[PDB]
DNA sequence: CATTCAACTCATAGAGTTGAACATTCCTTTTCATAGAGCAGTTTTGAAACACTCTTTTTGTAGTATCTGGAATTGG
DNA sequence: CCAATTCCAGATACTACAAAAAGAGTGTTTCAAAACTGCTCTATGAAAAGGAATGTTCAACTCTATGAGTTGAATGC
């Protein structure tokens, strides 16, 4: 829809919930994935921003992304 | 022989609660949190310092692992004791 | 609900673990 | 029907989520932090965004159906979500 | 003369200096670091103080003990955020019983 | 009548104290002989204050634990915990906070 | 069997704090399985940091280290 | 004229190692032993998960090795999925649980 | 220039698998690997001769860290290719 | 986006199970002395181990040219 | 559903080369062994009292089958 938040579609959470091994759900479910989401988002760049801005640049990089991650207690490994 | 922030404690305290006292293992206590957080706060600023590869500890990094480190209120006025400071240190 | 010497507001922890819009 | 689906996408690998959607989202919360200035963004940190995030979910979905389960149920509520969050202890659930 | 006297605080300055220089942190450290932290480890210091005594007084108490300190940073959200896996000696639990079970 | 609810004030008094909860010989006896099964053949010296925080340690988490397990009961509907919540309260905390 | 000292009033006592109303008898034996894994990797990591030093002792920072290497950090021994 | 891995009989790199704990700053002082103990453990844990990946693979009529394999061999072994408990793979996937 | 540890790899994969390739995202996993696993090791060693007022890291504090880190076997098995290399290297 | 109906959830009552409450007792933990001595803490020092510097070679590390495993489509 | 063909992206193989690490020597420092001192852990004795253990009982708790009301996975465009 017109909403950036309303981008993420039903069909995307069924599959990830397919995924999860999830077979039946209930219409309640995609707002609240939307809000979980959400705060998973903010807190992500959040401290992806701080990272940046220590610097002095105006792009956000992976690393900036992966060192948040790990500051916040998840590793990754893909895109180091 | 052993070193421990006993006075300071108390000091903050009669500022705080002039007519209040404080057993030992609520000091035990205190001393257990500040060692804490101080090797919270040079840890992440070390990493800082060796992220963007420099060799020097400034107030600068202390300010971003502050802003890492607390949450948003704390944060905001600590950063505000912290600056305030600075600026009342390089001003004699 | 409470002000301390410096005005920050410390309230307690009511919850974190529902959504709200 | 929805058993062929599960067991294909357990055996994929790919992404589930579109990549227009999350580029938008993604920076018009970024932009919601900064002072109104605007900040370039890599693709592969979009990528690796992306990446933890569908983790996140699908892990999380996991141990809310692991609390369905429980509870005597085979649909999944949002109260069995907001349980795993505080099981979790406030720092891998939130 | 005293530094911590010259940046208006109680908590030592030289100590932490000393204390950074020798906490294999980095090769050289700058001038206004330890006032920084110094700073915000008196501020953060002074809070739970207040808030440790403020309990104390409201249980009709003289001295703090370390019950007050639990009661202090468990009812404060942003202090409970920071002090999340930290266990206090004697501190005991909060007063909470789930209101199902109660009538 | 013998005693409408006499677990009522048993916690709210429970839950006011800061004492511990388990006698000290029986804990002292059982870590002895644990730390004696690890070590090959030597018998170690213990310390009080290091018996002292390793029993505060474990009653901490225990009690924990506990409010996490009655959680899981009252969420699956009971008021009776089972060794069931426990399990499920440890998988779902995980590898080292579930031990 | 040092394990039997642990007795059911003690653990009902925890229980009771921890805000259980009612417990059901087949707990205890879960509950003293649950001490003894934690009671041993505490013991194994503390016994680890005794004898890297040259000591036949056990000390307290020996278990305060122990137990913040597993993410637990006690505040009332330092 | 003769290298260190050689002399300790490994593949890994013993001066890099070294460099990397010199300038890390870890301590004042670094040993001599200590690189060597470093680099044995670092190779044995890349050769044990390395194994296991090329069974995977093969147990699939692959001849290459992808992320999926080294996901399968990490999640299906107990002291490596202890080990590796809170890391998360790319492009990895799930293991197929009912 | 960069550097990354894919040579010692692609050796060791050479000597377990003969036949049997890799892609590039598998080398880079390996390399995060490497990488996370020596951090690990060499932080618990800084902080184990910190406590001791030590001002060197030897190879006991390494065999120390290790027993510290991995699960038994693990433990057990790196110990004993460890040790052989130690005494290899040695003798030489 | 519009339907739908087979697949769910929810409230209730009867059959079976059991854990909290209570009297009594005696055993087990706790408290007040008491050294003995095994083990921990302090001081020196010196020989071996580690850091610092210049030179040269060798090895990773990108660039360039070939080879092939893997994915797609169509047909049986 | 599996098997065979063909295409091409993505591997492997192949070279220059420059900078990083051994080789060798020299200066610094530090940590284990020995002697001494002290300290607190442990094994022992004498009372004692209160808290754990046995046994019994009954109201409180759980399990389960069933009917009434709700909904979301499948389908076509």
């Amino acid at each position: 829809l017109r909403d950036n938040i309303q981008g993420i579609t039903k069909p995307a959470i069924r599959r990830l919930a397919r995924r999860g091994g999830v077979k039946r759900i209930s219409g309640l479910i995609y707002e609240e994935t939307r809000g979980v989401l959400k705060v998973f988002l903010e807190n992500v760049i959040r401290d992806a921003v701080t990272y940046t801005e220590h610097a002095k640049r105006k792009t956000v990089t992976a690393m900036d992304v992966v060192y948040a991650l790990k500051r916040q207690g998840r590793t990754l490994y893909g895109f180091g | 022989r052993k070193e421990s922030y006993s006075v300071y404690v108390y000091k903050v305290l009669k500022q705080v609660h002039p007519d209040t006292g404080i057993s030992s293992k609520a000091m035990g206590i205190m001393n257990s949190f500040v060692n804490d957080i101080f090797e919270r706060i040079a840890g992440e600023a070390s990493r800082l310092a060796h992220y963007n590869k420099r060799s020097t500890i400034t107030s600068r990094e202390i300010q971003t692992a502050v802003r890492l480190l607390l949450p948003g209120e704390l944060a905001k006025h600590a950063v505000s004791e912290g600056t305030k400071a600075v600026t009342k240190y390089t001003s004699s | 609900s409470t002000v301390t010497k410096s005005r920050r507001i410390s309230r307690r922890p009511s919850d974190w673990w529902v959504v709200k819009s | 029907g929805w058993l062929k689906e599960i067991r294909k996408l357990q055996k994929s690998t790919h992404l589930l989520i579109r990549k227009l959607p999350f580029s938008r989202l993604a920076r018009e919360i970024c932009v919601k932090f900064t002072r109104g200035v605007d900040f370039n963004w890599q693709a592969q940190a979009l990528l690796a965004l992306q990446e933890a995030a569908e983790a996140f979910l699908v892990h999380l979905f996991e141990d809310a159906y692991l609390l369905t389960l429980h509870a005597g149920r085979v649909t999944l509520f949002p109260k069995d979500v907001q349980l795993a969050r505080r099981i979790r202890g406030l720092e891998e659930g939130l | 003369k005293s530094r911590s006297s010259r940046a208006g605080l109680q908590f030592p300055v030289g100590r932490v200096h000393r204390l950074l220089r020798k906490g294999n942190y980095a090769e050289r450290v700058g001038a206004g670091a330890p006032v920084y932290l110094a700073a915000v480890l008196e501020y953060l210091t002074a809070e739970i103080l207040e808030l440790a005594g403020n309990a104390a007084r409201d249980n009709k108490k003289t001295r703090i003990i370390p019950r007050h300190l639990q009661l202090a940073i468990r009812n404060d959200e942003e202090l409970n955020k920071l002090l999340g896996r930290v266990t206090i000696a004697q501190g005991g639990v909060l007063p909470n019983i789930q209101a199902v079970l109660l009538p």
